[PDB]
């Protein structure tokens, strides 16, 4: 089956920790962090050190593509990315359009839905 | 030389799907997270990610100690499905600017990255270093618009398609994350592409046309041929049921016309029959499968009918593709467009309205004629150069908006 | 796998010192480092020859010192068995033994005892040895200008040219091939004489500080001895612009036209590491131009150097392919003069096969994908004729191991084991057969899985080169046959050893009567055709193989093939085609347009017969169709190879003038250049045929009509016709055709005579900007093709009518361009070349009497090499056809004494295509004391080159065989 993929973006705090962990390669970063999704699909619970973060699954405007390579010349595309979790230190973390996210990840594709996109025109 | 990956070559499953319904065209590229049934992860509550730290040292060890002992140089290691994974290897991101590309790569496709450099007048000391990518030294410009002296301009190469790409800094906020049945995983990746508009040089058929028709009977030619290959009864034998649930927009007739040459039905007692392959037929070995059907004619179908149905879903019938100005933007169109001005049978729209960005910062692929003629010319360059330099400047600005 | 030699070798020093340009000679040290392989190697071999050596020495040791020459005659100088068989086996054993490819002897160096004990503490050696070449006798040249006082200095160059294994013939070795080393080379040069080798520039200033320079060259990279060699003289110009590193060497007041000539390279080796998906796997390339070849082609290592023939200087528009042309073989070769390698010469022709054909790979996508066939069918031409004249050109992997033969293909000589055995018929050949046998593999295998190949090839090279000597884990760039065909089929493993024993080892041409029938011919049996062959003399049964046949408008038909060939075959059928009027086309081959019911289409569902038009097996096929139907392939196909093919089945027999009539359609669009000219040669034939059958006019001046507007012009056309080079090359041709056309009566072309003479007068100044020179070349040689044998009826050669009246005209014309070219010239004298043939065939017509004269005082020394080959081309027809026999003694006698290699090489070349003394016809009496001259020159004063005694091989294979001449 196609392997799924998709961005993780955690509060900068949150994410210098969880990035110190990784950077540090130990196994108990299974136990520092947790994922958890809602039944909904859309909502969740992402867990750094024990602490709850309310996380949301919004859908990315530009499609984005993971390569791997080897001798930083000849790419094998591995995956296909379009979502991404967001994390905040606020927020219900068990919640009773909004998950349409309107910008690019790098810095120039700001507000591409409202500036960079052609829109389809009906009939 | 573009050598993709065995599992792509050898147009497997799911790597190449078969069929794709209207909500898979639609999600075509953007494949939304969906529930297992069975698992690890089917079960509810929190679940582990992993670091993959030590994997990724211990198989970038064992691939260049198989690459020391037969003896050196350069090794193609992308040969299982297993190899094509996210867990192990050097990785990029990259990031489309254009919403739906005219051609796009499947899983397992390959690339490369070359850096088109325009030497200085006089003494050039060389083309500056990049992390990636091999350096090409160009005189004539391979895109729209012609390098500067001294300019570095990266680029994506592959059967399919160019593109300009323009290496950015990840957010500290955000990882990838590796999702599997058995588990979560986890990777730093600091690199990331903006990706341009692609200049295509692969053609993109048009719906019910003659190229497309010859591709769907030697898809199904490839398919039936590797289910013969997975079949281990001698004779080999397969069941039409197997072939109509991978291609259910298919009549059972038109299955008949590709069984009838090389296979004998044999019926039986029950409501599931076989087919035996014929005893005078020799099967057609794997690399005469290759040769039939490459990847980048896959990717040229798989554009089309995603886009159809992006047409359908606009209100646009099978009538209309004098022309519509959103049918304009189709890739049967804008490659056509494109291909025929690179072989310099006509010009282009470039101020148009199949601009993918619609703000003016990208090429409108429309066809005018090469019709005082000094000047026409000329004026096709200028505005070629005026929004191929404005490109390469908005999309390498690190301006915070 | 591994060499059967002992005494691995890793590197070795040149020092040429004291290069004489008066007494002309060369006195140099060699080093030679060596791992011995066994205790009691005791009488170390090396090989040269010419080589008065001064000392030997190892270690401060002068140890002892054997020298033979058996490479010289038979050891007893009066063996009366002067025939072929004795001498071919006798030459054969003896260069074998020449060879140290065994326990041998030519130069023998014997250990002391001491150094034994030395080698059975250590075997690591050091050899330095001093020696002089004296005047080289056949290993180097001294191209001199005949001044001697001042212009010695500025105007001489030194190199050396020489074969595959000439090094011996110039500085002591191994068996020159296959024995990997690496190299320091120094250099005793003046200081503005430049001397260009292997390797690299790695220490030079100015040297020595007193009056000259010295240069080093080291090639860091592990080659063999048989790339090396020193070009001494010319003058430096980097022609870099594009890759920064191109390096170029050439003789004063010639410089600019490489400015012309050089580029294009760059895309060259553009297309090359598009193949190999390397770099130009070196530091530079070299480049040397020399007024003289051994061999035109040659090219070492980093460095190919070759004729200043070749230059192309901007406005020469004929050399447009050939220069670049032969610019590609010196790259490709190049390659496989550099890492991959033979084994044994019973390895190699994998090498030039993947060379050859790479540059064909290359002509593809340069220019001409149509010309690209075109050479293949020139290939099939040139392989075709000669193994119809000849026995075949085998790719042995089998010895004739313990003193045996196996050789059915010793039909004149020896092949196995040597280079030097064979004849350049045989070795273009061989070059022939390599570049179509890897058309084979392409035809089983995949052009990607050829990449797929190469690359392996290469990366396993490359890895196995540039370290510090893997010791005895390095003879990887060994690539030959054997491990080759083992990676092809780890690549994919098909059926190629069938491939191989059909091609590779059964050197046999295949003819085919694949015999037409017509079924459906409203025939209840329905499209059936039978196959059919045996020719023997040469022949050989390919049986399993498939079949192209084009129907009306529809499908390309293949069908399969068997052995037993006694065969009837099917046709996998068209449809009923019927009702063809309306009909029109139901799609012939994409959108092409054509509507002929003109053809005996009562029943005739088909068009054209054709067996594997990509032209994979080596054929020359046999059969009959309706004239219809190759007159209507000549309308159009989609190969060049099936419309010169027709222009030959319709060069042999027809004349209607609808034949005329689709001649001249064909040349008048874009379809092919050198089809027209074929074509040309088509009317030439069958308006010949029409001489009761006058029906179309005076032919082909209404195609200069038709086809020819300057100001539309009235009447004539003149002026400036250039830029457009489908029309260049036709103007080029077609005047030469016409000038064939011939009707018994006189056989009469006096209106094309008149009217080609106009031609002559109406050439253009500057205006045409491309030196109107061929173009009168080849209007002097339709002058030359106005053959008029029948005016002398009794006696008129001898001034007599001051011999009349056009042929005066002729005359008139090529004394003019003779004394222009004396005057102008342009370009080789190329147009003298021409005027030289012309002047022959008026002789062998006897209108100026049948006298060498003339020809021999163009044969002379200071003149161009085409000039004086041409005209020994035209006095080998004179000693033909007359009966010189002194001047006979004169050629022999320059065989033997010229400097110039090259035109020994097409002497005896071009002598042995056109032979007097013809074997079994012996009217000229060869018997009284030509064989025993002849015999001499085979054993003595032929020791300079091989291949010269090769030719006098090819002398003794033709003038009396296999057998005593009939003189005891």
């Amino acid at each position: 089956e196609l392997e799924s993929q998709f961005i993780l973006r955690l509060p900068p705090e949150y994410a210098s920790t969880v990035r110190r962990a990784v950077q540090s390669g130990h196994v108990n970063l299974k136990d520092r962090l947790t994922i958890e999704l809602h039944p909904d699909g859309r909502h969740g619970i992402v867990r750094v050190d024990r602490v709850p973060l309310a996380s949301k699954l919004v859908d990315l405007p530009c499609v984005m593509e993971s390569l791997k390579t080897i001798d930083k010349k000849t790419f094998y595309k591995t995956a296909d990315i379009c979502q991404m979790l967001v994390s905040t230190v606020d927020g219900d973390l068990y919640p009773p359009k909004k998950f349409i996210w309107n910008h690019g990840i790098t810095l120039p594709l700001k507000n591409v839905r409202k500036r960079r996109f052609r829109k389809t025109a009906k009939k | 030389i573009i050598q993709h990956s065995i599992p792509a070559v050898e147009l497997r499953q799911p790597f190449f799907p078969t069929h794709m319904g209207p909500i898979k065209l639609r999600q075509f590229h953007r494949p939304p997270l969906k529930k297992y049934s069975f698992g690890a992860l089917s079960q509810p509550g929190p679940h582990s990610v992993q670091p993959l730290l030590k994997h990724i040292k211990k198989k970038a060890k064992m691939r260049e100690q198989e690459r020391q002992a037969s003896g050196g140089g350069e090794m193609f290691f992308m040969r299982t499905p297993q190899d094509l994974t996210g867990k192990d290897g050097d990785l990029i991101l990259a990031e489309y600017s254009e919403e739906n590309g005219p051609l796009m790569m499947q899983v397992g496709m390959a690339t490369k990255i070359k850096n088109y450099y325009k030497r200085k007048p006089g003494k050039d000391p060389g083309a500056p270093d990049c992390k990636y990518g091999e350096t090409v030294y160009c005189h004539t410009s391979p895109f729209l618009g012609s390098l500067h002296p001294g300019q570095l301009l990266q680029a994506f190469e592959n059967n399919l398609f160019r593109a300009p790409i323009y290496l950015h800094k990840m957010p500290e906020t955000d990882f990838l994350i590796i999702r599997t049945r058995q588990g979560y995983y986890i990777r730093e990746l600091v690199d990331i592409f903006v990706v341009g508009q692609q200049c295509p040089l692969f053609e993109v058929p048009g719906p019910n046309s003659k190229r497309a028709n010859t591709h769907i009977r030697d898809f199904l030619q490839v398919f039936i041929y590797r289910l013969f290959w997975k079949s281990k009864d001698r004779p080999r034998r397969i069941r039409m049921e197997d072939i109509k649930k991978a291609f259910p927009s298919h009549s059972e007739s038109s299955i008949r016309k590709r069984l009838k040459l090389c296979a004998d039905f044999k019926r039986t007692g029950m409501d599931s029959n076989w087919w035996v392959l014929k005893s005078d037929f020799r099967l057609p070995t794997e690399e005469e499968i290759r040769a039939m059907v490459s990847p980048e004619q896959c990717c040229a179908y798989y554009s089309m009918i995603a886009a159809e149905q992006r047409l359908k879903d606009a209100g646009y019938g099978e009538k209309s593709f004098k022309i519509d100005d959103e049918v304009r933007t189709a890739p049967w169109n804008t490659t056509r467009a494109f291909i025929a001005a690179m072989k310099g049978k006509c010009l282009l729209e470039v101020t148009g309205v199949a601009d993918p960005t619609g703000c003016g910062e990208g090429f409108s692929y429309v066809k005018i004629p090469n019709k005082s003629v000094a000047e026409h010319q000329e004026r096709y360059k200028e505005e070629c150069q005026r929004i191929f330099d404005l490109q390469n400047k908005v999309l390498s600005s690190t301006e915070v908006l | 796998f591994e060499s059967p030699r002992p005494y691995k070798l890793t590197h070795q020093v040149v020092c040429i010192n004291n290069i004489n340009f008066q007494r002309k000679s060369v006195v140099g040290f060699v080093e030679l480092t060596i791992f011995p392989t066994v205790a009691n190697l005791n009488r170390i071999k090396l090989n040269s020859k010419q080589c008065r050596i001064y000392r030997v020495r190892i270690n401060d040791l002068e140890a002892a010192f054997i020298y033979n020459d058996p490479t010289l005659e038979v050891c007893h100088s009066e063996s009366k068995q002067r025939n072929l068989n004795y001498f071919s086996n006798a030459y054969a054993a003896a260069v074998s033994a020449v060879d140290p490819d065994a326990g041998n002897g030519e130069l023998c160096i014997k250990v002391p005892s001491e150094l034994w004990k030395h080698v059975d503490e250590l075997k690591v050696l050091k050899i330095h040895i001093n020696f002089s070449l004296d005047q080289p006798k056949g290993g180097l040249h001294f191209v001199v200008p005949s001044v001697e006082g001042s212009m010695a200095e500025r105007g001489a160059h030194v190199f050396s040219c020489g074969y595959q294994n000439s090094t011996r013939f110039w500085f002591p070795c191994v068996d020159s091939y296959s024995e990997l080393c690496t190299w320091k080379l120094e250099f005793t040069v003046d200081a503005a004489m430049v001397a260009v080798s292997n390797g690299d520039l790695v220490e030079t200033v100015y040297t020595h500080d007193m009056r000259k320079k010295t240069f080093h060259y080291m090639l860091t990279i592990p080659t063999a001895a048989s790339n090396i060699s020193l070009a001494i003289g010319p003058f430096e110009i980097l022609v870099d612009p594009y890759m920064h590193e191109v390096t170029h060497f050439c003789l004063p007041q010639l410089l600019p036209l490489l400015k012309h000539t050089t580029s294009y390279l760059h895309e060259v080796f553009e297309f090359y590491e598009e193949i190999l998906t390397c770099r130009y796997p070196y530091s530079c390339f070299k480049t040397v131009f020399i007024d003289e070849a051994y061999v035109e082609v040659a090219a070492y290592a980093s460095m190919s150097i070759f004729s200043t023939n070749l230059l192309h200087s901007a406005m020469i528009i004929d050399e447009t392919p050939l220069t670049r042309r032969c610019l590609a073989q010196s790259l490709a070769q190049q390659f496989f003069g550099c890492f991959i390698s033979r084994m044994s010469w019973s390895d190699e022709w994998v090498l030039k096969g993947i060379s050859g054909y790479i540059y064909g790979l290359w002509m593809k996508k340069t220019f001409g994908v149509n010309e690209y066939r075109h050479w293949i069918k020139e290939e099939l031409d040139k392989i075709v004729a000669y193994e119809l004249k000849t026995g075949g050109v085998l790719l042995h992997p089998i010895f004739g191991g313990g003193k045996e033969k196996d050789n059915p293909a010793s039909h004149l000589h020896f092949s196995i084991k040597h280079p030097h055995t064979l004849s350049w018929e045989y070795y273009s050949m061989f070059q022939c057969k390599a570049h179509l046998v890897m058309r084979l593999i392409e035809n089983r295998i995949s052009m990607e899985f050829m990449l797929q190949v190469f690359n392996k090839l290469l990366s396993l090279a490359s890895t196995a080169s540039s370290q510090k000597f893997q010791s005895h884990m390095w003879s990887q760039m060994l690539v030959s046959t054997s491990g080759f065909l083992k990676s092809i089929s780890n690549v994919s493993g098909k059926d190629i050893q069938p491939l191989i024993k059909q091609w590779v080892d059964q050197s046999g041409v295949v003819k085919f009567y694949g015999s037409f029938a017509f079924n459906r011919k409203r025939n209840v049996l329905e499209l059936e055709i039978k196959q059919d062959y045996t020719s023997p003399g040469t022949q050989k049964y390919v049986g399993p193989l498939k079949v192209t046949v084009q129907e009306l408008d529809g499908s390309f038909n293949h069908t399969l093939q068997i052995e037993e060939n006694s065969l009837k075959h099917d046709i996998p059928c068209h449809s009923k085609s019927r009702r063809n009027k309306k009909k029109k086309i139901p799609l012939m081959n994409g959108e092409e347009v054509d509507m002929d019911l003109s053809a005996m289409d009562a029943d005739s569902p088909l068009l054209w017969i054709r067996i594997d038009p990509d032209m994979s097996v080596l054929r020359k096929v046999e059969f009959e169709q309706a004239d219809f139907m190759w007159q209507y392939q000549l309308r159009y196909e989609r190969d060049v190879v099936a419309q010169q093919e027709s222009i030959l089945a319709l060069e042999k027999f027809p004349t209607p003038a609808s034949r005329l009539a689709l001649t001249d359609i064909l040349e008048q669009e874009q379809c092919f250049y050198r089809v027209r000219m074929s074509a040309c040669f088509c009317l030439a034939k069958i308006a010949n045929s029409m001489v009761s059958t006058w029906t179309g006019p005076p032919a082909m001046k209404s195609l200069f009509t038709r086809m020819f507007c300057c100001k539309s012009c009235p009447n004539i056309v003149k002026t400036n016709n250039f830029m457009s080079f489908q029309s260049y090359f036709l103007q080029k041709t077609m005047p030469v055709a016409m000038a064939l056309l011939r009707d018994v009566h006189n056989l009469c072309p006096k209106e094309v005579l008149t009217f080609i003479l106009d031609l002559i007068k109406y050439n253009d100044n500057r205006k045409n900007k491309f030196s109107d020179n061929y173009y009168r070349a080849e209007m002097i040689d339709a002058l030359a093709n106005s053959v008029t044998p029948a005016v002398s009826v009794n006696n008129e050669v001898r001034t007599l009518d001051n011999l009349n009246p056009d042929v005066r005209l002729i005359l008139e014309e090529i004394t003019r361009f003779l004394n222009m070219e004396k005057l102008l010239p342009s370009y080789r004298h190329t147009i003298t070349v021409s005027c030289l043939r012309a002047i022959r065939v008026l002789q062998k017509n006897g209108h100026v009497p049948s006298d060498p004269a003339l020809f021999k005082s163009y044969a002379e020394y200071g003149h161009f090499v085409d000039i004086r080959i041409a005209a020994l081309e035209a006095v080998v027809d004179y000693t033909k056809v007359d009966r010189s026999y002194e001047e006979l003694q004169w050629l022999l006698n320059m065989i033997q004494n010229d400097p110039v290699p090259y035109v020994r090489h097409k002497i005896l070349n071009m002598l042995t295509k056109n032979p007097p003394f013809t074997k079994n016809m012996e009217s000229p009496l060869c018997n009284e004391a030509l064989v025993d001259q002849l015999w001499k020159l085979m054993n003595s004063g032929t020791s300079h080159d091989w291949r010269l005694r090769c030719g006098a091989v090819d002398l003794y294979f033709t003038l009396f065989g296999l057998s005593r001449p009939s003189c005891l």
